[PDB]
């Protein structure tokens, strides 16, 4: 009898919710991720920006190599602080730039202690001292504290910002405000659909929402278009034109950008222009019979007119099919079965050709983004088409076998909100470490070319970095471990920005220490893009085999080193550590390190890269989803529904329930479901007059479909990709796809199953 | 007379051969110095003639199949006509049956020795008029050239094709009649293609398109187009040139047609604004650091694209050949736009190639119109598409062809073993060709002979014609009648043709002894043709039929094309592209240019081209054929203190007499000439005097003879 998720996850809300998390502490323990409360920064990040496995690490090498702990920090570097908690500030160092130590290399932190009159600091990474510069030195109190200790925030938070100097700007200049740039399959596929017209019908609307900041009326961010069917259509709408032109490009296997001016323009100045262009292109190709298209130009292009206008920028592509057209990048039709015991499978999760690769490293060097709107039916290798906009820091949007009168409104909430998010371009993030350790490993859509500097073309508020730490040399339990995460960055309006994310972390000789600092909502994020990243490299029966045995070493190391004794009957797991079976059981039954029956390599190869870029927040939903019933619904006094374990031994043939794990929301209705509430929501009489696949949002019913909107709008809240809603019949229905999503079910082995598998192994320790 | 003889039959057959009586021996023929020859003009302007409306009857004999005419011998009785060339008897057509004596067809009477007839094809095919325009030019330049475009663009038929391509940087094929967007296909103009991969690319089928359209369908859309069109958007930076695609953007051209339109008539009109830039057709470096190529450095081994850029434009003016297309060039530029490199394509098909400072001169302008300038009814002098086939008397074999034409390797029994020019064939191949073009054909021996010339062509109006001329000279034992040989010889017609062959000498391999071999025919002709005792200069005395050649060839071997290191390699191509191409007459003014005088004592006179007919009280009027100067004798001052006045009514004409011939000549002449007008002492007066062991240097007119006289008296 085990502490369920719920019983968790209830009981820190009750203990921990509606109260102030004020982070004034070095070895601080933060509320679980799902705990609504507020937070004051007080000298140390967030946890919205960043957590960690465990908030006191093992002082010496061998000490973590007992426990098998992974260490590792969760950094979500602009991720969206609620509105009710106190905002960032921006430091400006003069034209000197940000006061950094010598060697360290560390920016100015709460961490930096100040000796001798004030005149020279002692850094709290490396210990080294520095010259305090005459234009920032203050005096120091009795205690030591700069008179401005609460004045300025470098000296005070643990999260701010700092202005760049040129001398951190490529080619040390000013660079130049980012540009979108619109790409639209025009391939037969997308003009049946209807998708065309849509995305440029809809289109004119969007464009007014380009971000912007504050300071300015207009937004700097230019827009460029181009459509595409295995040949490539540029368009010149510059603001001097009664008419738009067409430049079309046929030499795919060397492509180039026909144009300068007139390409990437101002909206606002060539706003007629434009909308002239979006009501022509769904008749330009309505009688277009082209199936076959290229991809791989389509972003060595975007990226070439990015190069050629000195700026950032980010890439719009949206996508109908397999590409299949005789170019670079031409992909197979490969899906071939070699994944279970046969040490390759890693093939399928690569992409085909050796130029996507290339072509990855060759945007993230021009600060060109990739974010794809993909509209499969058929096999598309995600693999391969989305491995660009992974590396490149961008989303993919995938929208299986996409039919008008559904999936439109999902289609074009997750496209209002691309576009809107809050982003920034070209960045390279560095965490740097206090003396003892350094980061060693890094997991999130990235590319790294050394081992220190992890570059991200773009990044909004959703992208999340996980990265692992390594015994460098032994800590003291006395200044324990520190954290400085810097994000160097280009705004949307072209300012060079680096935002500092400090974390102050204890540090203890004793085990106990180790095991009561732990969160398993990030020790499950890390073992999740630790296996899905392996996945590329080595067989999944190895990859689980090395979970399954880190997670009984890290628990039979407890056993025998703290426990208070007891009897060999039990199993003896801490607080921290609850619920880790559960999640860790469920992560070895994801379809990704799952078997080749009823899942598509497309759908493994779309949850691989969406994981890859999660905070704690999305990964711990989408491993444990939220099952709510909604026959029980109080109605009209309602807040969120309790939370009921996932199972369908929670199940009723009366009930009505809603599950959601953030990209897909289910809707359940048992046999026996009351008529009363079928008919206040689905506005059909009965349970057999409904039809599955008319799964739109109904509206009628005022006194419940209501309160089901209500909770269906609170759960989309905080979620970035908008829920695919699935409707299902309770028996001999598309419940097959439902069931998968109960985890806590056999379905591989069931949660007492591993359970009872942890205890034989952690007994075969001994 | 004989100098009516040459008259007539220049009128008549539109040829004019060096000799009109000719030898009855190959042995005796390779003595006399120059070959029998002859200007060949195939559509000389002939409005007294008829178009006779239907089809030519031909010799059964598969080898032969010459045309009747009226050396065919006919008996009316048994309905049958032999052929004079190889004998054959020919039964007639069914529909001639009621040929008599008195009422006999049109093809056997002698005042149709040259006739034309039209064919029945089956396919009436419109006009292409495919633009290609350079835009790395001043605005001024290029609106210049986009109304001289669309005036071009009103006098086309309604049913011509009409197409247009643009290059700079790149190269762009714009799509016509597309409407509510203007839309246009781009290509690096930095890579080759083919025409195959041109057709893919564009979307084409094999063998009106979304490219080439109609006139009267888009004759508003293209000149909305053509009204909008604006330079190169690129920029130039400082001591850099820009960078223009002019071998690309051919390459584009000719295969557009190449894949659409082939075996057809078309002009692909490429009009550039100065040097290629980007290769392939690269005329010289992207930096102005370096010069183009001038004479000396090509000499000196130091013009690193010459080589590589020919061969380019030469195997693309092959290909529009075989595919049967023109390729004009309109290049205007302050320098040199590698017309060198180029010239292959004006040359072999039958392409214009036309010079000038700027697009925005009344120089080019007038000259563009000209080209479309319109017969009698309304249609172009224009005919496309030429299949130029000889036939001549078993005595007689081809050397070969020189002019706008080439072989179609078509072997028989009329093509000589050693051949002259374009040669090894008895067919030539001529895209594009005026009443003007006039070839040189050069024959060989081994009671008349006789040679035909069949020509078939697409004359405008889509209407498929044949042009037949057949000719006949005298045989004569040159062992008894030399006398009725050296009668017949044209020795104006003479000139040219070995002009002819001293210039393409000069294009070969082959250097300075060009003036090395020139001389010593000419030695050869005055000690076979002379009147002399043997070691006495002074007794050496001309025949009237021989005298001026001497003279023709002492302008000639002075000339500027034999003498190029005084002009740019771009101008040596255009005289001697043009001096090919021309018709006796103009030709001998090229060689020998026409000084004219004029003065209150008498009407104008032609004078020697010498400068002893400089004098003070003399306005002079020299035509070389591509400029006309007027000089004005020390007349000048005169001038210059205005004698306006009412008192010298006559010095106000004799001023204007010489001025309005000059505006007759500057509209009449197709390569509309520079003008000049200098006086004593003026600045330009230098074109004047300049046009004023081997056998000599650049000496006076009578030390050249003296030289002469001698030699060929030893
Ligand atoms: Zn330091
Ligand atoms: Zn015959």
């Amino acid at each position: 009898a085990m502490g369920s998720p719920i019983q968790v996850i209830e009981n820190d809300r009750a203990s921990r919710g509606g109260q102030v998390y004020a982070t004034n502490t070095r070895g601080q323990i933060p509320p679980l991720v799902t705990t609504d409360c507020m937070i004051q920064d007080q000298g140390n990040a967030s946890p919205r920006f960043i957590r960690c496995t465990t908030y006191c690490f093992p002082c010496t090498s061998d000490m973590a190599k007992q426990a098998q702990i992974p260490l590792a920090a969760v950094i979500k570097p602009f991720a969206t602080i609620p509105s009710n908690e106190s905002p960032l500030y921006l430091v400006n160092h003069g034209e000197s730039g940000p006061v950094r130590c010598n060697r360290c290399k560390a920016y100015m932190c709460p961490f930096m202690q100040f000796i001798e009159g004030g005149r020279r600091y002692q850094c709290g990474f490396c210990n080294c001292v520095n010259d305090v510069p005459p234009f920032y030195f203050q005096h120091l109190d009795h205690i030591g504290r700069r008179l401005d200790h609460y004045e300025k925030p470098e000296l005070s938070l643990g999260s701010y910002e700092y202005v760049a100097t040129l001398d951190y700007c490529r080619k040390s200049k000013p660079p130049n405000p980012p540009a979108f740039i619109f790409m639209i399959d025009v391939s037969y596929s997308n003009i049946k659909n209807g998708l065309v017209k849509l995305i440029c019908e809809e289109l004119k609307t969007m464009l007014e929402k380009i971000p912007k900041e504050e300071q300015e009326e207009t937004s700097a961010i230019r827009v460029g278009f181009i459509t595409y069917n295995k040949v490539l259509h540029f368009f010149n709408v510059k603001s001097n034109l009664a008419q738009p032109q067409m430049m079309v490009v046929t030499d795919v296997g060397e492509v180039f950008v026909p144009l300068l001016d007139g390409f990437l323009v101002n909206y606002q100045e060539s706003q007629s222009v434009i909308h002239n262009l979006l009501d022509q292109i769904p008749d330009m190709f309505a009688d277009s019979n082209e199936n076959e298209t290229v991809f791989a130009p389509v972003i060595q292009a975007g990226m070439e007119a990015l190069k050629a206008a000195d700026c950032p920028g980010k890439l719009f592509i949206f996508h109908s099919s397999l590409p299949t057209a005789e170019a670079p990048g031409k992909l197979k039709n490969r899906d071939d079965k070699k994944l279970v015991n046969t040490d390759k499978e890693k093939i399928l999760f690569q992409p085909q050709t050796n130029v996507y690769d290339s072509l990855a490293k060759d945007c993230v060097a021009h600060g060109c983004s990739v974010t794809l709107f993909l509209f499969p039916s058929q096999y598309v290798d995600v693999a391969s088409l989305g491995l660009v906009p992974q590396l490149t820091g961008g989303t993919l949007y995938k929208y299986n076998n996409f039919q008008m009168h559904l999936d439109r409104q999902q289609f074009l909430n997750d496209l209002r909100n691309d576009i809107e998010k809050k982003i920034g371009f070209d960045a390279i993030m560095r965490v740097r470490t206090s003396t003892g350790f350094r980061a060693t490993d890094f997991f999130g859509g990235i590319l790294m070319n050394n081992t220190t500097d992890v570059e991200m073309a773009a990044i909004d508020c959703d992208k999340a970095v996980t990265v692992e730490f390594k015994h460098d040399d032994k800590l003291s339990e006395d200044s324990g471990a520190l954290i400085q995460c810097a994000v160097l960055y280009t705004t949307i309006s072209g300012q060079r920005r680096l935002r500092i994310h400090n974390l102050g972390l204890n540090c203890s000789s004793q085990l106990a220490d180790l095991y009561k600092s732990c969160e398993t909502d990030a020790l499950i994020n890390f073992f999740a893009k630790s296996a899905f990243k392996a996945v590329l490299h080595q067989p999944l029966k190895v990859i689980r085999e090395i979970l399954v045995n880190q997670t009984a070493h890290m628990l039979a190391c407890y056993r025998k080193n703290c426990a208070s004794p007891s009897a060999a009957s039990q199993l003896i797991l801490p607080d921290s550590m609850k619920v880790l079976p559960v999640y860790m059981n469920c992560l070895l039954k994801n379809c990704v390190l799952l078997s080749r029956p009823e899942i598509s390599t497309d759908e493994r190869a779309y949850q691989r890269q969406l994981v890859m870029t999660m905070g704690v927040a999305d990964s711990q939903l989408f491993f444990y989803p939220q099952l709510l019933p909604i026959h029980t619904l109080d109605v009209k006094s309602t807040m969120l529904p309790a939370a009921v374990r996932c199972s369908e031994s929670r199940l009723s043939e009366e009930g009505i329930f809603l599950l959601a794990n953030g990209l897909h929301m289910f809707l359940w209705l048992g046999v026996s479901s009351p008529p009363e509430l079928i008919q206040g929501i689905f506005n059909v009489p009965s349970f057999a007059h409904i039809n599955t696949d008319m799964t739109l949002l109904p509206e009628v019913g005022n006194p419940y479909s209501q309160q089901l909107r209500m909770i269906m709008g609170i759960i989309q809240q905080k979620r970035p990709y908008s829920m695919k809603l699935t409707i299902v019949k309770q028996r001999e229905q598309p419940e097959m796809v439902f069931r998968q999503f109960l985890v806590e079910d056999k379905g591989g082995s069931s949660y007492v199953d591993f359970l009872c598998c942890v205890h034989k192994e952690i007994c075969q320790l001994l | 007379t004989y100098l009516e003889f040459i008259q007539q039959n220049e009128e008549r057959d539109g040829v004019r051969f060096s000799w009109n009586v000719w030898p009855s021996s190959r042995l005796e023929a390779t003595r006399m110095v120059v070959p029998v020859a002859a200007l060949f003009t195939p559509l000389k302007e002939r409005p007294d003639l008829p178009p006779i409306q239907y089809e030519p009857v031909l010799c059964s004999r598969t080898t032969c199949r010459a045309v009747l005419n009226p050396l065919c011998q006919v008996d009316y009785r048994a309905k049958l006509w032999a052929c004079n060339f190889c004998y054959q008897r020919n039964q007639f057509p069914p529909s001639y049956a009621g040929i008599s004596e008195l009422n006999q067809p049109a093809e056997l009477l002698p005042q149709f020795s040259s006739i034309e007839y039209v064919v029945l094809r089956g396919p009436q095919m419109p006009l292409i008029f495919l633009y290609v325009v350079d835009t790395c030019m001043e605005d001024e330049d290029l609106q210049a050239l986009k109304e001289s475009m669309q005036m071009s663009l009103s006098l086309l038929p309604p049913t011509a094709l009409v197409g247009l391509i643009t290059f700079g940087r790149m190269v762009q094929v714009h799509e016509l009649g597309c409407e509510g967007i203007s839309k246009s296909y781009v290509f690096r103009g930095t890579k080759d293609l083919s025409a195959k991969q041109l057709q893919e690319m564009l979307g084409l089928s094999k063998v009106s398109n979304r490219f080439l359209q109609p006139v009267q369908k888009i004759d508003m859309n293209l000149t909305d187009l053509l009204g909008e069109l604006q330079r190169d958007p690129w920029p130039v930076p400082q001591g850099k040139r820009p960078l223009r695609s002019s071998g690309v953007a051919l390459s584009i051209a000719v295969g557009l047609l190449e894949c659409t339109f082939p075996n057809t008539g078309a002009r692909i009109m490429m009009f550039i604004g100065g040097p290629a830039t980007q290769g392939p057709g690269m005329v010289v470096g992207d930096e102005l650091k370096t010069p183009i190529r001038s004479w000396h450095d090509i000499d000196k081994d130091n013009a690193k694209y010459v080589k590589k850029g020919t061969k380019h434009f030469e195997a693309l003016a092959n290909r529009a050949a075989t595919t049967g297309h023109v390729i004009d060039i309109y290049a205007c530029a302050l320098d040199q736009t590698g017309l060198l490199e180029m010239k292959c394509c004006p040359n072999l098909t039958g392409g214009y190639m036309v010079m000038g400072d700027s697009f925005n001169t009344s120089l080019f302008k007038q000259t563009f119109q000209r080209v479309f300038t319109k017969d009698m009814h309304g249609q172009f002098k224009m005919g496309f598409g030429g299949t130029l086939e000889i036939k001549t008397s078993r005595e007689i074999k081809i050397s070969g062809a020189i002019g706008p034409c080439v072989s179609l390797n078509s072997k028989g029994p009329c093509v000589s073993e050693n051949e002259i020019g374009t040669g090894g064939t008895c067919q030539w191949k001529i895209c594009g060709l005026s009443p003007t073009t006039t070839l040189a054909i050069y024959f060989e021996v081994v009671g008349r002979g006789a040679i035909q010339f069949v020509t078939q062509y697409q004359h405008s109006s889509g209407q498929r014609r044949i042009r037949v001329t057949t000719i006949a000279r005298n045989w004569a034992d040159a062992q008894t009648q030399i006398q009725n040989i050296a009668a017949s010889f044209d020795q104006e017609a003479a000139a040219i043709l070995m002009a002819r062959l001293a210039i393409y000498r000069a294009e070969t391999e082959e250097g300075p002894d060009v003036l090395r071999w020139l001389d010593r025919q000419l030695i050869r002709l005055c000690q076979k043709f002379g009147e002399y005792h043997k070691d006495d200069p002074s007794s050496f005395r001309f025949s009237e039929t021989f005298s001026l050649y001497p003279q023709f060839m002492f302008h000639l071997r002075r000339s500027s094309f034999l003498q190029v290191f005084n002009n740019s390699p771009d101008e040596s191509s255009y005289y001697r592209h043009h001096f090919m191409r021309q018709d006796l007459t103009q030709s001998l003014i090229m060689i020998q240019p026409i000084l004219y005088a004029y003065s209150f004592s008498g009407p104008p006179e032609p004078v020697l081209l010498d400068s002893s007919s400089i004098l003070a009280d003399r306005i002079l009027l020299m035509d070389t054929f591509f400029q006309i100067l007027i000089y004005h004798g020390e007349i000048a001052q005169w001038r210059k203190s205005g004698y306006d006045m009412p008192e010298y009514e006559n010095f106000r004409h004799l001023l204007q007499a010489p001025v309005d011939d000059a505006q007759e000549i500057l509209h009449s002449r197709f390569p509309m000439p520079r003008y000049i007008d200098t006086e004593h002492g003026g600045s330009q007066a230098r074109f004047l005097l300049s046009k004023v062991p081997i056998l000599t240097d650049d000496v006076s007119l009578q030390v050249f003879m003296d030289h002469l006289k001698k030699l060929a008296v030893s």
